[PDB]
């Protein structure tokens, strides 16, 4: 019992077996683009006011 | 984009020549800048004002 709640608590936190994993990647991957798109939208802003 | 476009025409007002045959005093609105460029132009010489 002890082994067996070791290894799905273990196989939810490691999902890609090498890292802990805090954050769903899903949601990770999200955030990751919607900053590059923030990014893109400040230049073209800046390049308008210029 | 859009707002570009719209700072764009603002800087070209297009809708100046768009009556060629439009004569006033004479001349057509071309003439008249142009009389204007060139007339701009001769008190730029003489003022030795380099532009």
């Amino acid at each position: 019992k002890l082994d067996s709640h070791l290894k799905e608590l273990r196989d939810f936190m490691y999902p890609e077996g090498n890292t802990l994993m805090l954050t769903t990647p899903e949601l990770s991957g999200e955030f990751h683009q919607l900053g590059s798109q923030l990014e893109k939208l400040n230049h073209i802003t800046v390049e308008i006011l210029g | 984009k859009e707002v570009q476009a719209t700072v764009m025409d603002w800087w070209e007002q297009p809708v100046q020549l768009c009556l060629p045959s439009e004569e006033r005093g004479g001349l057509t609105l071309r003439q008249w800048r142009e009389r204007w460029t060139v007339a701009v132009t001769a008190l730029q010489r003489a003022t030795g004002s380099r532009s």
